């Protein structure tokens, strides 16, 4: 079958036998940058293998009740090996990455998930005209969750589900690169995303790209089985990682 | 089209001067360019992340005599000013100082009766593509102004009336229109829902998805 | 001087004009282009896009993302409804809203087919057969799958393929329908039955969701720019 | 007369303006051109000119002329720093006055490799070694010279050839960047250190200068006219 | 490119003349033509030693009625009279004299409320090219003047209004803006430092080379 | 700018007048035409139509 699928990146492989396609972009496969696309001069550092593997995050639990969750990217990868290493040191990188969201149930559990990269999400605060801290977004691989009820909390970000953060309809987040998870057919999701941005390298600490959300549209449900929570796991490998503007890493 | 859904000229902003008042600021105005303060434009752009276009602008001036106890006067016809200061040049402290010799800095000289000013600018961002979003901060740190409005560094526009102190105040209104041409726009986002607070950020007020009715299968209007 | 004659119109600015006008910043030298992914041309290729419909915006809702769940389950009454919409894709709270209902809102008049996709949500171990049907109008709406289904529909079996397409024609006297529509632009209605029910083994929920997707058709266009009713002010910002 | 209608724009002054209008003096018999030596077809002609840079512009500054002098000396401490300067030639007061820094200074956006050349003058006897680097932005400048040389750098020699050239590159997300530089705009930091140190034979001065030069490259160029901020004036002169 | 540097329109003057006065000098303009009299021009030209190109001259002329006890009148739309006077012709003394004749002297006659009077003049120096500096005297001597002051010989641009008498005083404004064209520039200088002090020298004040910071490795903002 | 003169019967609206003018709704796409029957091109056609005469229009 399609159904299986495996993936080589370095030291690391990705297998899978129950998967829907691959969400490649828009249609974009990751890529170097081109000498007539550069500013920066400097020679850069492709790392290659080093950089361009497969990471697991922490994983986390999906509950009956659960609402949703979000990563923010390149912020989420800040510690992982000799990436982070690399966003440390430069002033300048770029990369695109193959996120594969792993999530196994039963055939007498279901579910749905909208697995979305969303570029530039930007977000809006709990309360309007006060100001929250990164923190409130971001944290190394931390996953933040999203609520039902309207976020009061001033130091963070407005966290109402059906507003995504953004104050769209969360319905309509599917115009942007993702793929659904459904307990029913599926048991993974595998988006390639390229670097999108409107200046052709950007620094990795200041700007998070894009933010991943893993949402629950239809809630988590299964009968008098043992296993209680279904864990939910995200691996993301960089692609084409090229930094610029080496001198001392930044103490953060 | 984005071509066409973008191209009609919008009001993007409007103040007033005076021929004459003893507050200096009151004589002439000092606008920071920028496409966040008139709510209509600004939901048209922000429909698209990042946009690439030439501009076409014309203004709208008029002049009226300002109400007072003695109002009878003869004057001439009024010409206005209006240059465009790039970031870092001098900006202009009053009606009558040099920075308004414009030897560099583009300048129209318009007379009241004839038709609108009007001229295109071509796509002058630092960038590859304008961005009516940017989610970060201007400090490496994380730290510092966040938003779009980091972005904003387009200079600003100053007018003033030519020579034309009158014996009585005239008070004129400019209004500045963009048309956008020569469009192209990446990465759509959905509409804005909530009402706009700031003209320099997201800021917004929670507002419910939708009006409600009284159940799932009312259809009629009574 | 060559002898000129001014005639009506000169000197007007109308809005939607389209002349030449002098360059403020002459030989301004424009930041180069750069290829952005997704660019848009027309919003059309927007309106084509499914988007999520509140299907179920009933009055009592206690919890918004409520709206977009319809319904269903165990032990329906044979040939029950599910659910009944009027097809006011502009004007109507159930669309209004969605991305097909804002760019309608930009302009008065609209003309072609719809895409209703509907997605089951329930378990892998349900079933159920459903009849969708479309009713062009006339006086009365369908008050029961015998009215409904002599109308244009089609009947959804579940099974591996999750989501099914009622696909709505534009059948109409005219060639557009007004975006404000009205009793002489009427569209009809879509209207959701029980052709079996949903059977379910033991162990698995009782009742469960189903979803409704809309997009327009290859043959949709819209005309007559307007501005929205969904956007006001009452002062300037700041 | 021929119809025609006026559309905005018409009967104002635009500065930049690029229009035809009636000479004053017809037929006036222009004094013929002569073939004068030097002439300039592009700022960028003048900005390509090295002009000598004010490295050493600290603040207790007796003498003016310091400022083009950078100090070198004798048993210097191992890897010590000779100087260090961040990268903005229009702001930053290290360049702000040279050629390439007042050319920048009458436009608002910059893009382009620059060439710092260093020339060595002490005695023909005096001998050294030193590492000048170019760190691209990033939260912290180098403190050492362990962090400077993981960075673009050139290792200087000195002997017949006094000058050398640390070319640094164009390295930045954006196209162009500001002449009123930002963070967002940021352009790093240009560092030197000794790699070995100055040694002298006996009878030779302990001490010496080294000069820096500063210039555009071919892929240089600036964009939007503006007025500089370093002339003004409160009355006519006379 | 020094065609496109150069070729903006700045004001190179500007001077009042009044309709109705008793002093007889207040009502016309007599302006010996240079461009060494505001400054943002002058430090363009005088970037190059020797210059050589065409002109475009353009008038903003405006009009306002003076302040007074009694404001009333119906005065109709003015005219003015722009004359240009070669070295040594006939220069005239008062509004109303034979000089304005002009049937050799170039004259423009514009009324108000149109668009801004305009014509191009050739290339006229006597020279193969226009000095923007002179190190040298007038007499052989060594004596006499010293500097670019001794070739400057353009004429006189003399201005009045036509037949513009009014009841109550009226006081017109005229700017005139000079735009080199087809230009060639030779022997480039290093940019004027010192501020200008006086129309007609080099004349400065010592300034320092540029602004200070602490310490030779100061790089921070703060 | 082009040195031109204007000559009697400019800025004048004269009913019948036939030039173009600037569109306000710029782009407008027109609904489609359709085969109607009947169509007139000169009143001469209605003209060309018999009608019935009254010809005994009597006081009485």
């Amino acid at each position: 079958s399609d159904r299986v699928r495996s993936i080589t990146l370095g030291n690391s492989t990705i297998t899978t036998q129950e998967c829907a396609n691959v969400v490649v972009g828009y249609g974009r496969w990751p890529t170097y940058l081109r000498d007539d696309e550069a500013t920066a001069e400097d020679q850069p550092t492709q790392p290659d293998v080093a950089t361009c593997r497969f990471y697991t995050l922490d994983s986390i639990k999906w509950e009956k009740g659960s609402v949703g969750w979000w990563w923010k990217f390149p912020e989420a990868l800040s510690d992982m090996g000799l990436f982070g290493q690399n966003m440390q040191y430069h002033y300048l990188g770029r990369a695109g990455y193959t996120i594969h969201v792993q999530c196994n149930a039963s055939k007498f559990h279901q579910g749905c998930l909208l697995v979305v990269c969303v570029p530039e999400a930007e977000m809006g605060g709990a309360v309007v005209g006060q100001a929250f801290s990164a923190t409130a977004m971001a944290n190394g691989d931390k996953a933040y969750e999203f609520t039902s009820a309207t976020q009061s909390d001033q130091t963070k970000v407005q966290t109402a589900i059906h507003n995504a953060g953004m104050g769209v309809g969360v319905g309509n987040l599917t115009i942007y690169p993702h793929q659904w998870i459904n307990l029913r057919t599926n048991n993974s999701a595998t988006i390639v995303m390229p670097y999108i941005n409107s200046v052709p390298m950007d620094n990795m600490f200041r700007h998070y790209n894009f933010t991943l959300m893993v949402i629950p549209f239809v809630k988590l449900d299964y009968a008098d089985t043992a296993s209680t929570y279904v864990p939910i796991t995200v691996t993301v490998a960089p692609m084409c990682a090229e930094y610029n503007g080496l001198r001392l890493a930044q103490a953060q | 089209t984005v071509e066409n859904f973008l191209g009609r000229s919008a009001c993007v902003y409007m103040e007033e001067y005076k021929t004459t008042d003893n507050d200096v600021n009151k004589k002439f105005v000092a606008w920071p360019i920028n496409t966040k303060q008139m709510v209509q434009m600004r939901r048209k752009l922000e429909m698209f992340t990042y946009l690439r276009f030439d501009m076409e602008v014309t203004f709208v001036i008029t002049s009226r005599q300002d109400p007072g106890t003695t109002l009878a006067q003869d004057m001439p016809v009024l010409t206005h000013q209006i240059m465009y200061v790039p970031p870092g040049g001098p900006i202009p402290a009053k009606v009558d100082d040099y920075a308004w010799q414009t030897s560099t800095n583009p300048s129209i000289f318009w007379t009241e009766g004839n038709a609108p000013a009007r001229m295109s600018i071509p796509f002058i961002s630092i960038g590859n593509a304008y961005s009516n979003f940017y989610d970060g901060w201007s400090n490496f740190d994380q730290r510092g102004s966040y938003g779009y409005n980091t972005l904003n560094n387009l200079g600003h526009i100053y007018v003033r009336h030519v020579s034309g102190s009158s014996p009585h105040p005239i008070t004129s209104t400019i209004r500045v229109y963009f048309k956008p041409k020569h469009t192209r726009a990446w990465v759509p986002r959905p509409p804005r829902l909530c009402q706009y607070k700031k003209a320099f950020s997201v800021d917004f007020t929670p507002t419910p998805i939708t009006d409600t009715r009284k159940d799932i299968n009312t259809v009629t209007t009574v | 001087g060559l002898p000129t004659m001014n005639t009506p119109g000169s000197t007007q600015f109308l809005t939607s004009d389209d002349f030449q006008s002098p360059c403020a910043l002459p030989q301004f030298d424009v930041t180069p282009s750069m290829n952005i992914p997704g660019e848009v041309k027309n919003l059309m290729e927007i309106a084509e896009v499914d988007s999520v419909v509140p299907v179920n915006n009933v009055q009592d809702t206690t919890d918004q993302m409520e709206m977009f769940r319809i319904p269903v389950t165990i032990n329906a009454p044979l040939q029950q409804q599910v659910f009944g919409l009027r097809l006011q894709p502009g004007l109507d709270s159930v669309f209004k809203h969605t991305l097909l209902g804002e760019i309608l809102n930009y302009y008065a008049h609209w003309s072609g087919s719809m895409k209703l996709t509907f997605v089951f949500c329930g378990s892998a171990m349900a079933t159920g057969k459903f009849l969708i049907a479309y009713s062009p109008p006339g006086a009365n709406p369908p008050k029961t799958r015998k009215d409904a289904m002599l109308g244009t529909h089609i009947i959804w079996d579940i099974g591996l393929q999750s989501s099914c397409v009622l696909c709505v024609p534009w059948i109409s006297q005219t060639h557009y329908r007004l975006v404000q529509q009205d009793e002489y632009t009427s569209a009809g209605y879509v209207t959701c039955w029980y052709q079996t029910g949903m059977i379910v083994p033991p162990g698995t929920p009782n009742s469960s969701s189903i979803m409704c997707f809309a997009s327009a058709c290859n043959d949709f266009s819209v005309r007559m720019l307007r501005d929205t009713p969904f956007i006001s002010q009452d002062n300037k910002l700041q």
